[PDB]
């Protein structure tokens, strides 16, 4: 067991969420503009 | 199935686990691309 | 003249033959019996060796007592056909086994282990394959190689393009790698050894403990100073051991390119991929 | 011979680089050879080896340099070579005899060569301190003064696979001949090596079950019968062992006394040991 | 029946070992540590810590750029296959420029990657240089080590970087590759004519057949002297004990002459870098002012003549 | 893994260790057991070249004797097939099928080797059987390396090199070795010629001299020969120091050579894509396509006396110098 | 999932979950590179 | 967030950043170099 208490890991696991949420709602952006420029999942005819 | 945790380390298995499931991500990932139906970055016709 | 701390070894016993009778030191060296068979041994093959280049040139580099013809076969060749390399041979067997029975009568004297005698005897284990086993295996002396400076690179290269990539060769490179490793062993040890006890000026000689933290602390992992000298041996006894496998398996048992050797390999049915 | 490279009509780059390497290893060898003449020098060149017949001091090719100050980390300076350790071996006054008046003929010792110290039972002169770690400990000590080790390096092997990961305490100490010499009581850990560096055991076999008596690791085989098994001396010769001069600690002169007896052992433990095959 | 000294039968373990303490400038160390049997056996049983600084850790970046640049390269050289990869693992390389580039920056595909891979590892190599120089001075102890490593580095320098430079193209380097940079290996001697002629290759395998030779020697020295706490060697150099005296009376009484347990180290670490250091000087030697090795042993009176036994072949386009 | 014995054969002067070394429970003795020639065939009456329609190349021989070369060549290229495999029906003299028209082909290569090469084969010669055996293809052919696009600012750009290739001998060394000295008329040295450098001279690259060493790989294998067999390796550009072997696969190297790009490559057009290479090229000739492992191609027997009509007439415009090496007039466009 | 910090030290986790984030995303855009499709620096046409 | 610093050491965070940073802007220059379009100094047409 680590030093950090119920409320200490409480409030890593809070920040550690929403940093986790921002960094992926970024990437999520990218690959939105990613698709814009040239999208990824080819059809049944290919590209 | 609760028990596991009794006998393998939990701490160990998780780490285990994800570094495990990572070279197996990646293996498969790999694996298809280099196929040709199904690279869908190469975008072959199916 | 003796080290000021030799007189009180210099005592009588250890002997593997010859006992009182060559029980004795010429200045520093011991002699024993098998000094004697050594030096023999020694003098006669060095003349020999003399001879041949009388016979041939006297530079040194082009010096070459070459071995006999492989139509020779097994059988002792003239004299100036190989029969003088055979000679030699013999000599320097006898000069390279009765020193490790010399260096065996002073590890006993001493009341030392005969680490030193059986990690030469894989050397000489190495040379027997050279010049004895692979030769009987492919049933000729021939194949051995000439005793000259110079003359015996270029068997080396001949030998080793008989099978057009000697690196390809599976033996060859596990020796190589230890060959490699132990000189990096050495250098590692070496100058651990000069660090602790060579510090930076006006600081004190440091401890084992110094030695641990140093390699802990650079590649998280100390051998220690018994280990050290364990990898040591190992590793160059391996070195020695693995050459003498790649050249005995050269010929013997591969007559191909040593490259083809690997097709076991691509040919695996978990990656074969095709 | 034209090209790059090229110095005289012979000479060349290449050629003239090898020869400066040349100068430079000869210069190495002199300098290593040089340091190996640090211990050990000047040669004492004695009175029946010279037609002047009076001991001499040879100093060798190339001659010993000066000598070396090393800074100890308890506040001392020693130069080495020492001279404690020279002149204790140019004054002890050897029991033995050699077999012949003449130079390099070998020692006879006169008395019991194992406890004189003659051959490969003798000792060097080393200081009588115990030797301490970095952090301050003893550091040659029995378990029961260093509680914080246990024997074994994995719990998990000494406990299910113990033949492997062996505990030697409370085992049987064998000599060359079988002679059950005692039992080990304890071992004495190295705090700088982590290594068990002597099997202490008593003499209750050959002695009183009450004397101490210190057994080099090297100098035992530690079997899988729980026996251990010292083919350097004879079970009765445990008894003329040297004995520690503090029942808890060990001092570099001491280490030399102990690995010198059963060192003693390889040439003189039985008779016939000294003698050849054939 | 005697014990060989070659495995450690009794085994003490003790808490694992935090290490001699640094200056209160260095990073702390990692608090993983753990004792392994197996290499207790061998050796010291703890595995860890590990110290990582400032240099370590910019050498580990370094390292990885550069073992990903491979790693990925070789992968894509197999069409991304793993099976393909496993199969032509000792096959696959990072290739070099092509001549055409010189030593100009060449495209990613065409040599650019080989290049930022070399620079990458080059530059991971001089770090840890710097961190093995830095470990020894943080405990106080001479810089051997690092001078023997950089000794290592001048080799790896001259055979990819320094030598190249001097030929003008990038295309003379070495590849990143197990097979492949074998090849290169004998093709530079095929090149050159020979490199068993260059007389610095010679003495370099002096120095690397000596460096076997002394190690083989000095580890059974101290292994056929453990009796008398050899391997103690500190002890043994600045207080001599019978072990020192033993082994060099041992090779005193053997070849006439011996070293201290001081002096063998010294030996030891100037073969093994004289061995390298000879290597990278000959390295640089061909190419730049001996074309062809063989012909230049001719010159200098070293190449052996043999006499006939074949027909010797001519060239008919002579 | 092999065993002895082992057959050893001495190849320079003792202690060189120049030795070829086989082993005899390798060779197939099948593969290299030339078939019992055809019983001499009386030479009489009129010249096939007037008594059949399509004749061009054989038109010297008689009647008996062309029918005497078509059976043996039938056993030789086609023997499960017959009359059929080039010729259509009851319309022998009828040229349709490609088989046809690349045999056609193959009979005039076959007489010019048999009678401009004696530099490589001497006596010997060729036939049908030496590289074929038997079967409608040799199975010791090669087709050009494939050169993929590349992306220049991609990743994998393998330079023909570190794959290992059965071209290549299991090496990493370049797989484009054959295109580049057995169709192409690239330069195989790489020694200077002089004891110090001359860049501007000489500065062969280790590109090349893999290459080269590719195709010494090739050269080695495809004969049953190593180095040692037409070098002295400690002195390897020395031809002084080498074997005869050397010199003839000089030629063995011009003769392939000239076998690719004059009389194999113009059948390209005419070839089936079924028998085209990945790169769209036809099968060439190595030199284990008529070797197959031996440095005599079926035991060396000589089996080209026996059969007139594949010796052709020793043409007076060759030179054996005039395929790379000083000049180009042998080769075509 | 909060107790997962109490098991391991948040600091060693972070270091793990960015080195492999480093890692990974340094693999992905190399990918991307050798693919003629999605080679930004190549300008390859679709 | 200014209690990331509780976290994660600053003084040893300060240094990776800036040893990672070096990395990352060395490789980036010298992909943009080995590049056609992108490599300054060659001044290629785009
Ligand atoms: C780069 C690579 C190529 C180069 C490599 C290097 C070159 C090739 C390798 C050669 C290297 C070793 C060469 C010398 C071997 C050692 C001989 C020797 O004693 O040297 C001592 C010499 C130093 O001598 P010292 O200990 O200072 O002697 C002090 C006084 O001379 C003390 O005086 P003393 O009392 O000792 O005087 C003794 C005197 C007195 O003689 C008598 O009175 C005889 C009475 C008879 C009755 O003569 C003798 O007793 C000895 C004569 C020979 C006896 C032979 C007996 C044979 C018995 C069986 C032994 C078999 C071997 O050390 C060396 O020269 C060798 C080391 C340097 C080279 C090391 C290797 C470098 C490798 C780099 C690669
Ligand atoms: C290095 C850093 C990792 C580390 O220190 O691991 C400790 C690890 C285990 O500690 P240990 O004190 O050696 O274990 C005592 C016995 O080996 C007994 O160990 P155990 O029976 O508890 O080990 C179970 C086994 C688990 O393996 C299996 O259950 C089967 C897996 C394959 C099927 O663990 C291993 O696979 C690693 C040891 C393998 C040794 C023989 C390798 C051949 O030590 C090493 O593996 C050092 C490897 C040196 C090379
Ligand atoms: C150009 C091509 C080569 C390029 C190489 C680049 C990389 C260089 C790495 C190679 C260096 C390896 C040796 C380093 C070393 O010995 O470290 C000790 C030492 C440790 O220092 P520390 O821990 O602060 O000192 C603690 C105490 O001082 C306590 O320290 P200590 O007592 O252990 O140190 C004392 C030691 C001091 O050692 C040194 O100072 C090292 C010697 C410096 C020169 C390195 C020679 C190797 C370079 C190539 C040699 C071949 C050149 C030939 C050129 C054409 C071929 O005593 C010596 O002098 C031993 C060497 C004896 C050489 C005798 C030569 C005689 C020449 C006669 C010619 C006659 C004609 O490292 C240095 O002193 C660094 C100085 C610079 C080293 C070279 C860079
Ligand atoms: C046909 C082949 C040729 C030949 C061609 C060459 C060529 C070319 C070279 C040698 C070199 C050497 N040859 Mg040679 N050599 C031949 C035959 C031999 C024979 C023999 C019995 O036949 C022997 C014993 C040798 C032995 C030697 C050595 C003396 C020398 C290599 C020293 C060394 O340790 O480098 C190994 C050590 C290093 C290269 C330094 C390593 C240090 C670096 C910093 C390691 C970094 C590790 C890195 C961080 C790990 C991660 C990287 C990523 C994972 C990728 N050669 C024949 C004649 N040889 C080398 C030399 O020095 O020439 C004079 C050399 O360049
Ligand atoms: C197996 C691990 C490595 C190793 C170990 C090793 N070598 C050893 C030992 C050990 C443990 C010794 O104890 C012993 C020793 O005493 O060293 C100082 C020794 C030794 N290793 C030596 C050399 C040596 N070791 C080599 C290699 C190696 N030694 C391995 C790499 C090589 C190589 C690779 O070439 C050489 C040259 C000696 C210095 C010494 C043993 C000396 C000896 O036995 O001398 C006897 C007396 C003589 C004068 C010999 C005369 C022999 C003949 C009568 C004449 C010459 C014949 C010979 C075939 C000529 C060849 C010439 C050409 C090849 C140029
Ligand atoms: C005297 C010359 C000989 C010599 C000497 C020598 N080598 C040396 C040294 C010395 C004195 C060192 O001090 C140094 C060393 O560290 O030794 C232990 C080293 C060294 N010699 C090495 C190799 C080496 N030496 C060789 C040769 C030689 N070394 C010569 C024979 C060779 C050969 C024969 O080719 C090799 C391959 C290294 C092991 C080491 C130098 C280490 C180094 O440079 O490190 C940085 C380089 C990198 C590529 C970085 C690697 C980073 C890792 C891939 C990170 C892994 C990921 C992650 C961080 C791990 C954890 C995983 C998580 C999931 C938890
Ligand atoms: C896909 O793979 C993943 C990512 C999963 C991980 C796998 C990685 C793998 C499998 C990696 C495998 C690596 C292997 C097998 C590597 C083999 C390496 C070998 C054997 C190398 C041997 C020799 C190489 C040498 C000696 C190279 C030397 C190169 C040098 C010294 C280059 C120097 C370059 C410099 C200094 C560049 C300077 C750049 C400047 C700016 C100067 O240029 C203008
Ligand atoms: C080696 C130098 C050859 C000699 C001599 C002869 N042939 Fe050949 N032939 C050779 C090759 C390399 C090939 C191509 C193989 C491939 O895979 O494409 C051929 C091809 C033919 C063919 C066409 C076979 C087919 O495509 O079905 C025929 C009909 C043929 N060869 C006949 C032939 C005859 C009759 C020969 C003797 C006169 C002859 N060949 C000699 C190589 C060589
Ligand atoms: C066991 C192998 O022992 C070894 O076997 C081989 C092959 O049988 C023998 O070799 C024998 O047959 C080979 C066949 O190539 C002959 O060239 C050689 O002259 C002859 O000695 C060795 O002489 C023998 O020492
Ligand atoms: C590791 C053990 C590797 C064994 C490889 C066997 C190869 C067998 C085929 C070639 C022969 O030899
Ligand atoms: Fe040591
Ligand atoms: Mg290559």
């Amino acid at each position: 067991l680590t030093g950090l208490s119920d409320e200490e890991a409480k409030e890593f696991h809070s920040i550690f969420m929403q940093s986790f949420l921002i960094f992926t709602a970024v990437a999520v952006v990218a690959h939105f503009l990613a698709w814009a420029w040239r999208p990824w999942i080819p059809g049944a005819e290919g590209y | 199935m609760w028990r596991m945790w009794k006998i393998l380390d939990y701490r160990r298995t998780v780490v285990l686990a994800h570094v495990g499931m990572a070279v197996l991500a990646l293996l498969i990932h790999f694996i298809l691309l280099s196929t040709e139906n199904f690279n869908w970055l190469q975008g072959n016709p199916y | 003249a003796m080290l000021d701390f030799e007189k009180k070894y210099r005592v009588r016993g250890g002997t593997l033959l010859g006992g009182d009778l060559f029980d004795f030191w010429i200045g520093p060296f011991y002699v024993g019996i098998f000094g004697v068979l050594t030096a023999i041994f020694a003098v006669l093959g060095t003349v020999l060796i003399i001879y041949g280049a009388s016979q041939d040139t006297f530079n040194l580099w082009q010096i070459s007592i070459a071995p006999p013809d492989l139509s020779y076969g097994l059988a002792l060749a003239p004299m100036m056909e190989g029969g003088l390399w055979q000679i030699i041979t013999v000599c320097a067997l006898g000069a390279f086994i009765t020193w490790a029975l010399r260096q065996a009568e002073i590890s006993k004297k001493l009341g030392m282990g005969y680490h030193v005698p059986v990690a030469f005897a894989v050397a000489i284990l190495a040379y027997a394959t050279l010049v004895v086993f692979r030769p009987l295996l492919m049933g000729a002396w021939g194949h051995g190689f000439p005793y000259g400076i110079l003359s015996h690179l270029d068997w080396v290269s001949n030998v080793g393009y008989q099978y057009l990539h000697f690196h390809y060769n599976p033996a060859h490179m596990l020796a190589v790698t230890f060959f490699f490793t132990t000189t990096l062993a050495l250098a590692l040890h070496g100058g651990l050894i000069l660090s602790v006890t060579n510090p930076k000026k006006g600081e004190p000689v440091k401890t084992a403990e110094h030695e641990n933290t140093f390699f802990r602390d650079v590649i998280g992992y100390s051998i220690g100073s018994l280990g050290i000298h364990r990898l040591g041996l190992f590793l160059a006894l391996n070195a020695g051991f693995w050459s003498a496998v790649c050249i005995i398996i050269s010929g013997p048992f591969w007559t191909r390119g040593w490259p083809e050797w690997w097709n076991w390999w691509l040919n695996v049915p978990i990656w074969s991929w095709g | 011979m034209e090209g790059t490279g090229a110095l005289t009509d012979y000479m060349n780059v290449a050629q003239m680089t090898l020869y400066a390497f040349w100068l430079f290893l000869a210069g190495l060898i002199v300098y290593l050879r040089m340091e190996d003449k640090r211990e050990g020098y000047p040669l004492q060149a004695e009175a029946n080896e010279n037609c002047n017949r009076t001991p001499e001091k040879k100093l060798g090719f190339p001659a010993p340099p000066s000598p070396k100050v090393f800074k100890l980390a308890d506040g001392r300076s020693i130069q080495v070579p020492r001279a404690e350790k020279t002149d204790y071996e140019l004054n002890t006054q050897l029991r033995a005899e050699p077999t012949a008046p003449w130079d390099g003929a070998p020692l006879e010792p006169t008395g019991n060569p194992m406890v004189d110290g003659l051959g490969p039972a003798a000792w060097a002169k080393r200081e009588d301190e115990p030797e301490v770690t970095h952090g301050g400990k003893q550091k040659i000590c029995p378990l029961r003064v260093a509680t914080e080790f246990e024997v074994g390096m994995s719990r998990d092997v000494a406990r299910f696979w113990p033949e492997i990961d062996p505990d030697p305490r409370g085992y049987q100490v064998l000599g060359c001949d079988g002679k059950v010499a005692g039992k080990i009581v304890d071992i004495w850990v190295d705090r700088g090596e982590l290594r068990p560096m002597y099997l202490e055991m008593d003499l209750s076999g050959v002695g009183s079950s009450g004397d101490r008596v210190l057994l080099p690791i090297n100098f035992a085989r530690v079997g899988y019968d729980s026996k251990v098994r010292v083919n350097a001396i004879t079970g009765q010769q445990f008894t003329d062992v040297p004995r520690l001069r503090e029942a808890d600690r060990i001092s570099p002169q001491e280490e030399d006394f102990i690995t010198g007896y059963f060192g003693g052992g390889v040439l003189y433990a039985v008779p016939g040991r000294t003698e050849p095959f054939l | 029946a005697e014990y060989q000294n070659i495995f450690t039968r009794v085994q003490v373990r003790g808490p694992t070992d935090p290490g001699v303490e640094l200056p209160a400038a260095d990073w702390p160390r990692t608090k993983g540590a753990t004792h392994s049997w197996l290499l207790g056996k061998i050796g010291d049983a703890q595995v860890g810590p590990i110290y990582l600084g400032t240099t370590g850790v910019m050498s580990i970046l370094f390292g990885i750029v550069s073992i990903v640049i491979i790693g990925m390269n070789m992968l894509a050289s197999v069409d991304w296959s793993p099976l393909e990869f496993i199969r032509q693992f000792f096959w696959v390389a990072l290739e070099p420029p092509p001549p055409e580039y010189g030593l100009s920056l060449p495209p990613l595909n065409d040599g650019g990657w080989w290049l930022i891979a070399g620079f990458t590892l080059t530059l991971s190599v001089l770090l840890w240089f710097a961190r093995t120089y830095n470990r020894a001075r943080a405990l106080g102890l001479g810089t051997h080590v690092a001078w023997a490593f950089a000794a290592a580095i001048f080799l790896f320098l001259a055979i990819g970087f320094i030598w190249p430079v001097l030929m003008g193209s990038w295309a003379k380097s070495v590849p990143f590759g197990i097979f492949p940079h074998l090849d290169w290996t004998t093709a530079f001697s095929l090149r050159y004519g020979n490199l068993y002629y260059n007389p610095f290759h010679m003495l370099s395998i002096v120095f690397l057949f000596g460096s076997a030779l002394l190690f083989a020697m000095h580890g059974a020295t101290i292994l056929a002297a453990g009796r008398y706490n050899a391997e103690r060697e500190i002890e043994q150099i600045t207080d001599r004990g019978t072990a020192a005296e033993r082994s060099a009376l041992f090779w005193r009484w053997t070849m006439g002459f011996n070293a201290t347990m001081e002096s063998i180290h010294r030996w030891g670490y100037w073969f093994a870098i004289l061995c390298v250091i000879t290597g990278g000087i000959g390295i640089l030697l061909t190419g730049t002012v001996v074309e062809n090795w063989y012909l230049w042993g001719v010159h200098h009176g070293i190449a052996p003549e043999y006499p006939e036994f074949f027909t010797p072949a001519v060239d008919p386009a002579a | 893994c092999e065993r002895p014995p082992v057959d050893t054969e001495q190849k320079g002067y003792r202690g060189t260790g120049m030795e070829e070394v086989n082993n005899p429970r390798l060779r197939d003795d099948d593969l290299h057991l030339a078939p019992e020639a055809a019983d001499p065939v009386s030479a009489e009456g009129p010249r096939a070249g007037e008594i059949y329609q399509n004749v061009e190349v054989l038109d010297d021989l008689s009647v008996a004797e062309f029918t005497r070369l078509m059976q043996s060549m039938t056993d030789w290229v086609s023997p499960d097939e017959g009359c059929t495999y080039c010729h259509d029906g009851n319309d022998f003299a009828s040229e349709e099928l490609y088989t046809y028209q690349v045999s056609r082909q193959m009979i005039e290569m076959n007489r010019y080797v048999n009678a401009n090469w004696d530099s490589h084969m001497d006596d010997t010669g060729v036939t049908c059987y030496t590289c074929h055996r038997g079967e409608n293809l040799p199975e010791e052919s090669w087709f050009a390396e494939p050169t993929p696009d590349v992306n220049m600012a991609g990743l994998g750009n393998t330079m023909m090199q570190n794959l290992a290739s059965e071209k290549t001998e299991y090496t990493s060394l370049p797989r484009n070795a054959f295109e580049r000295y057995l169709l192409g008329h690239d330069d195989l040295r790489v020694e200077g010629d002089t004891i110090l450098p001359h860049l501007d001279e000489w500065d062969v690259s280790l590109q090349d001299t893999e290459a080269s060493y590719s195709l010494m790989m090739h050269m080695s294998a495809a004969t049953g020969s190593n180095c040692t067999t037409c070098h002295n390796t400690g002195r390897l550009g020395q031809w002084d120091e080498s074997p005869e072997e050397r010199e003839i696969s000089w030629h063995g190297i011009r003769m392939t050579r000239d076998i690719n790009a004059n009389w194999i490559e113009p059948l390209e057009a005419g070839q089936p894509e079924v028998r085209l290479g990945p790169t769209g090229d036809i099968a060439k000739v190595q030199c284990a396509t008529c070797h197959y492992g031996e440095q005599l191609p079926l035991d060396g027997a000589k089996m080209v006396d026996d059969y007139p009509g594949l010796m052709g007439e020793e043409d007076a415009d060759f030179d054996f110098l005039q395929f790379g090496d000083l000049g180009t007039d042998g080769l075509r466009d | 999932m909060w107790r997962l910090w109490k098991l391991y030290d948040p600091r060693r986790v972070l270091i793990g979950i960015f080195s492999w984030l480093a890692v990974l995303a340094l693999v992905i855009h190399f990918i991307l590179l050798s693919t003629d499709r999605f080679n930004w620096v190549g300008g390859a046409a679709v």
